[PDB]
Formats: C-alpha cells, structure tokens, sequence
C-alpha cells in the first residue's frame, strides 16, 4: 500500500512589516504636516 | 507668505498620503497573494486527503472481506 | 467501512484587485492635486 | 485665486482620500471575510480528520486483534 | 479668515487621515498575524498528517504481510 | 495515530478598523473647505 504522499503541501507566510511600519511612521509624520499660521 | 506655507504643508501631506498608500496597496496585495496561496494548498490538501482516505477505505473493505473468507 | 467525506471542504479565494488598482490609481491621481502657486 | 486654487486643489484631494479609504474598507472586509472563512474550513476539516483518524484507528484494533485470534 | 479656515479644515482632515492611517495598521497587523498563525497550522497540520499517513502505511503493509502469511 | 485536535486556526476581527475606516471616509465631508 502506497498512500500519496502530500509533504509538498506548502502554506506560505507574509512579511508585509515594511507597510505597517510606514503606515505607522506617516500617521506619526503628519503631525510635521500641520498648518501653523 | 501664509499661502505659501499652506501650499507647502498641502505638497508635504499629500507627498506622506501618496506613500501610505502605496504602501497599503503592496500590503493588500501581498496579504491577497498569500491568502490565496494557502487556500490552493488547503484546497489541495482536501483533495489529495479525500483520495488516501479513498484508497484507506478500499484496502480495509479489501482487508475485511480477506478476514472474513479466512474466518 | 465507511469513512467520512471531506469534499465539500473548500476554501474561497478573494479577489480585492480592484481595490488595489483603485488605490495605486488613487496614489498617482494625487499629484493633479498638489498646489502650485 | 490663490485661496480659490487651495480650496479646490484641497477638495480634490480629500475626495480622492475618501475613495481611496472607501477602497481600503472594502478590500480589508473582503480579506476579513476570505480569512475567517478559510479559518472555518481549516477547523472544520482538522474536526473531520479526527473523527476519521479515530474510525480507522478503531477499525485497526479490531482488524489487529481478530489477527491475533486467528493465529 | 479664509486663511484660517483652510488651516483648520486640513488640519481636521489630517488629523482624520492619522486616524485612518492608524486604523489600516493596526488592521494589516491583525490580518498578518492570523494569516500566519493559520500558515503555521497547516503546515503543522500537514506534517502530523503524513506522519499519521506514514503510521497507516506501515500498519497495513503489516497486517497485509500477516494475511499472506496466513493464506 | 498522532492527536492532531489541537490544530486550531484562529480568525481576525478587524470590524473596529472598518468601521473607522468608513467613518472617516464619511466624515472627511465635514473637512472640505467652502469659501
């Protein structure tokens, strides 16, 4: 009996820290962004 | 002067919201791409699973009746 | 022997490419908004 | 003219930032969806694998020990 | 006047944009982890499974071997 | 055989992030500039 073999199953991961660590870091520098008459 | 410094803090903002997003769409893109990935590989499982379960189940009704003829 | 079914296990897929589109578009649209003087 | 020019440079922009976040709830409630659905089938398959890996481990005992009976 | 009230809008909607920006990161942040925690179960899922699969194998390679040694 | 009950797959609740998500999308309204 050979059973199929599924070790090639594969579920990928993400790495989307860049764009967290960006969104996070132009929600902080806007503040430079403000209007000041 | 003051129209100036408008102008100038409106080309900076705008500049900052261009990159956020950016960054929001690679980020939406990757997280629908790995997403997608693992539904195939879960889709994928399901399949190959329900074919060794198949095949499971044929060798134990086989195995079954063999027992059953020698007993 | 019966063992149970699994088939009508599936996973959907999600399609946000418009979204996507919308906002790289979005992101390149802004520069018809910036001020010049 | 230049406030006229801030002023509706100004409303552009805020409408294209509205569509823009429109946009980013819209894929966000999508991969929300799209996630917990794929968490749903992970459970649900991990739940039926269980019970099957209980049938067959039940169905080899028995095949196991009414080997033993026979020699 | 008008100066002011172009200075105060955009710094309300920029104060609304930051909230949104925060918004989308704490959302993207929560959607990568569960989507890698869900990863990390199916490859777990995935290994324990061929490892069972590898379990059911030998077994019935065994009582198969044991039927022909019977009959 | 192997245990594997333990697998669990968690899921996200991200409804708070939409949610102020479209409220600002609604509220930026209240921003645009009339001379």
């Amino acid at each position: 009996v050979d059973l199929g073999d599924i070790s090639g199953i594969n579920a990928s991961v993400v790495n989307i820290q860049k764009e967290i660590d960006r969104l996070n870091e132009v929600a902080k520098n806007l503040n430079e962004s403000l209007i000041d008459l | 002067e003051n129209q100036k410094l408008i102008a100038n803090q409106f080309n900076s903002a705008i500049g900052k919201i261009q990159d956020s997003l950016s960054s929001t769409a690679s980020a939406l893109g990757k997280l629908q791409d790995v997403v997608n990935q693992n539904a195939q590989a879960l889709n994928t499982l399901v399949k190959q699973l329900s074919s060794n379960f198949g095949a499971i189940s044929s060798v134990l009704n086989d195995i079954l009746s063999r027992l059953d003829k020698v007993e």
